RNA sequence: AAGGGCACCACCAGGAGUGGAGCCUGCGGCUUAAUUUGACCAACACGGGAAACCUCACCCGGCCCGGACACGGACAGGAUUGACAGAUUGAUAGCUCUUUCUCGAUUCCGUGGGUGGUGGUGCAUGGCCGUUCUUAGUUGGUGGAGCGAUUUGUCUGGUUAAUUCCGAUAACGAACGAGACUCUGGCAUGCUAACUAGUUACGCGACCCCCGAGCGGUCGGCGUCCCCCAACUUCUUAGAGGGACAAGUGGCGUUCAGCCACCCGAGAUUGAGCAAUAACAGGUCUGUGAUGCCCUUAGAUGUCCGGGGCUGCACGCGCGCUACACUGACUGGCUCAGCGUGUGCCUACCCUACGCCGGCAGGCGCGGGUAACCCGUUGAACCCCAUUCGUGAUGGGGAUCGGGGAUUGCAAUUAUUCCCCAUGAACGAGGAAUUCCCAGUAAGUGCGGGUCAUAAGCUUGCGUUGAUUAAGUCCCUGCCCUUUGUACACACCGCC
């Protein structure tokens, strides 16, 4: 990824790693009382953004943009 | 058209050693891929076997870029009376170990 | 026709040293992966070679 | 005069050939051989060299 | 090894060889009921199998044409003697081979059969041999300048999706 | 001896490659020769993008042609000599093998 | 078309008679008035041509000229 | 002609733009010996067409037959084949001439007949492709209506991306297309596994420490399949699987088809490929040893070689790139990718690590890699952090033009490309008009592949940063359906 993607990956991995460690080694009742703050602040802190990219098509510069067409 | 005699006999004796002979369609190739040690190019192989085909002694087939000349029964005896072969010597395709 | 200049012009490179392996054309040649195949010819033999349109 | 300045027709549906038109017309209704049918149609050298150079 | 070739160029080379072999056999055994070719390649030796309706014709007299063809493809492709083979195999239910049927239309139309007579004759043959559907299209000029296209279809026919690749045989 | 061999399997279709890999592993297990599970190299995707039309006319429609190459490595370690132990390749069309010494 | 030049006339060989460039005298004494090629590939059969100021082999036995 | 429906190749609301400037490129026109040529939504960075030679089809010249085969001539007392030196020629084409040798049935001349052609005709054709159309349309069986062609099924209405379903219903039950399908993306701490992916732990280390951290911190340092000398698959890869169905809740609707919202969930509409009946005298004969016919065929429209041209410019148009600047330019530092390529039958041409030399473009020796093994942890750019500039056609912009140095090639001039130092032009956000577009999208931004001996302002993909507006309509532009009219049916390019 890039700078922003690595920032989001880091902050999200920290949250997931602390939650998972808390789940495995101490009570999940007290996991909920920190997980609820996490989800009420930003759902992206524990759920990865599914959107990645879209393939380019052979009619334009990008995935959906098309080239200029001229009639005259 | 013009060939040295050594070229003509070498081409014919390969065509009688086995009833088939291939040649890439390339008149400018310095030597034929086979029998190159006889110092005869692909060009002289090309025209020698089109003249056989015109006389009917050879049937010609053409894949992508190669010729696939075959030896006919009519052309078998003509090669005998050209290269002076008795009626016993036969090409490999005609007879193998039989 | 004379052996000095019948083929004298060098063709060790360029678009004229390369021809389609099927029809000897010198236009739209595809050399990727060593195909060395004229473009329209490749479409004809695409499935025969093994290429398949997946997406 | 049927073309413009370049040489493209101004009437593609106006056939410029006297023998045939836009719509194919069956010859004799489609009868005879070499033609579309009708409803009626519907109803060893190396060892030899060895002995030769042996002596 | 450096003497060896990269795997990507190797598989491309095999596909080129298969295509040229099939094209050569099509131009050679078209009048001999050609259907297809299957090649099994091992590093020791390679086997070629010509599927054809009339093996009695693809085979030569006492096997002359098989030995003749295996020689001519050996000279073309540079194979060793024991690394090249050539077998001829019959095709079961020849009425389900689009290549074989298209060859019989070519024979009939070359002779001079009426298009309707020949196409309906092959249409009944394919359905008789057992098929969910079939469709023959003949296009071109016959006795006149304007060209025509005739289409003869019966049964079920699919066109879209993956199943058109392995349900419909096209030639 | 103590000899180890590396059999490499390359194919264009996955169903045949998985079949020949399966019965080779089953053969090794039947022969009590220790073997590593077949490791899969990433598939090589031979991608070509030509144009559909044979002339210059059209809407610039490009055809995409994909070829997939699947490659597998299977590792055999026999305490004794191994070539005489395993001699059957059990191959099918479309897939090729190559034998290499583990040290070579 | 409309070639400003005229048609070029190809060479016609002189069609000379038999060689006859070495004789015998006094009931037979071999005498050659043509030089010999001594090269190994040239052989003894070929006879060097005579020109007013040089000698040139029938094959490529180079050319021996005197300055 | 009327009525419904749909669509960012229609609009709305907006974004970025184009049209204004320079330049690259493609058309037209002009000139020229030639400026080869096809194409005029669905032609104009299109023919994968970035052409110095070849390519090449155009022009100026010059070699060759590579005119098979058959017949008739001549000929081992010579049919004929090559050639040194001079002239001759651009040419070291014996092409021609002087000149004699040599070649030895392989040819030569005449008569028939081949053969080849990037020559014509795409309005003679095949195939492929483009478009109508990727919209939703299309056809049997039985039954009903009809004397009949035909009609119903295929419909008022609701709903859907969709004749997609539900519903009325002389129709019932189907088939193609749509869907389904294959691939792709997202998730599985579940399974299978991996020294050609590694991760943790540990053993040696190297440094910072010692205020003491000491089971301290950093290491892309060395090692633990260097096979006895650790485990495991979370991360990487790839297989079998699972997982998502409007499934659960509330509301709307005939309460049916379905629609809206919400919970849990990775995901509550991910993008493609394929794609009906048919039509377009749509494009391709310059893709083919696909092809009919016509033309040429020895002073060749064949083929080869040399040179020029395809670039040429009073001008008009189309796709674009760089810009007009401070939301910026320069300088330095910091710092993050993923597609994917890589040594060749012919084919002579690979990707590059490391060291040394130069300021650079580059050069010279060592190697690695036919590749999850080497380039490579692809140290990408934008961006980020600091410095200078300061509203000035200015340190913006880099056109044009001078001088010089290399690399590629047989050849660089009409500059191939690249580098260095100089000049510094229009351009201060662009009229009427106009294009593309709904989420990782537009746009900013670089990177591979194709072209390639040298090469990208193109194209094809990849990754990075990452939005505004909208969840609607038939106002404009089209298209589809139903009704209607018809003297059309070769079907309005009609008929008359
Ligand atoms: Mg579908
Ligand atoms: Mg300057």
């Amino acid at each position: 990824g890039g700078h922003v993607a690595q920032i989001y990956a880091i902050r999200q991995s920290i949250s997931k790693a602390l939650v998972a460690y808390y789940q495995k080694y101490v009570d999940e009742a007290s996991k909920k009382e920190i997980k609820d703050i996490l989800i009420q602040y930003d759902r992206t802190l524990l759920v990865a953004d599914p959107r990645r990219c879209e393939s380019k098509k052979f009619g334009g510069p990008g995935a959906r943009a098309r080239y200029q067409k001229s009639y005259r | 058209m013009l060939m040295p005699k050594k070229n003509r006999i070498a081409i014919y004796e390969l065509l009688f050693k086995e009833g088939v002979m291939v040649a890439k369609k390339d008149v400018h190739m310095p030597k034929h891929p086979e029998l190159a040690d006889k110092n005869v190019p692909n060009l002289h192989v090309m025209k020698a076997m089109q003249s056989l085909k015109s006389r009917g002694y050879v049937k010609e087939q053409f894949a992508w870029r190669h010729f696939y000349w075959y030896l006919t029964n009519e052309g078998i005896q003509y090669l005998r009376d050209y290269l002076h072969l008795p009626p016993e010597i036969v090409p490999a395709t005609l007879r193998r170990s039989r | 026709g004379h052996q000095q200049l019948y083929w004298s012009h060098p063709r060790k490179f360029g678009q004229g040293s390369r021809s389609c392996r099927v029809c000897s054309n010198r236009h739209g040649l595809i050399r990727k992966y060593g195909l060395n195949m004229c473009r329209q010819c490749f479409r004809q033999y695409a499935k025969d070679i093994g290429f398949i349109k997946l997406d | 005069d049927g073309f413009d300045s370049r040489g493209k027709r101004e009437f593609d549906r106006h056939s410029g050939s006297d023998r045939s038109g836009l719509k194919h017309e069956d010859k004799r209704g489609g009868s005879g051989s070499h033609n579309w049918g009708t409803v009626k149609d519907e109803l060893t050298l190396d060892e030899w060299k060895a002995i030769q150079n042996k002596d | 090894m450096a003497v060896q070739i990269s795997k990507k160029r190797k598989f491309v080379a095999d596909g080129i060889f298969k295509a040229e072999l099939n094209e050569f056999l099509t131009r050679e055994l078209a009048e001999d009921g050609y259907s297809g070719v299957e090649v099994r390649v091992t590093p020791t030796r390679t086997e070629i199998i010509i599927l054809a309706t009339r093996t009695q014709n693809v085979l030569g007299e006492k096997g002359r044409r098989i030995r003749e063809l295996t020689a001519v493809v050996q000279k073309r492709f540079g194979f060793p003697e024991g690394s090249v083979e050539l077998y001829a195999e019959k095709v079961a239910t020849r009425g389900l081979c689009a290549i074989a049927q298209a060859e019989s239309l070519r024979y009939k139309l070359l002779g001079g059969l009426a298009v309707r007579r020949a196409c309906y004759g092959v249409l009944r043959f394919i359905m008789e041999s057992g098929a969910k559907g079939c469709e023959v299209v003949v296009s071109g000029k016959l006795r006149g300048q304007r060209a025509k296209s005739m289409k003869f279809v019966d049964g079920l026919m699919i066109h879209s999706g993956d199943p058109v690749n392995y349900y419909v045989d096209t030639a | 001896a103590i000899h180890r061999i590396r059999i490499t399997l390359t194919s264009r279709n996955v169903k045949s490659l998985e079949k020949v890999c399966a019965d080779l592993i089953r053969g090794a297990k039947e022969k009590n020769l220790k073997v590593k599970g077949p490791v899969r190299m990433p598939t090589k995707t031979l991608r070509i993008t030509t144009r559909k039309t044979p002339c210059g006319e059209g809407s610039k429609t490009w055809d995409r042609f994909q070829m997939r190459i699947h490659k597998r490595l299977i590792d055999l370690h026999s305490p004794s000599e191994i070539v005489k132990q395993i001699t059957s390749i059990s191959i099918e069309p479309g897939v090729e093998v190559e034998v290499t010494i583990a040290d070579a | 078309y409309t070639t400003p030049k005229k048609n070029k006339h190809k060479r016609k060989k002189v069609k000379l008679a038999v060689l006859k460039y070495y004789k015998v005298d006094e009931n037979g004494k071999i005498s050659r008035l043509r030089r010999e090629c001594p090269s190994d590939e040239c052989g003894a059969g070929v006879f060097m041509a005579s020109h007013f100021d040089r000698h040139y082999c029938g094959k490529c036995c180079l050319t021996y000229c005197f300055n």
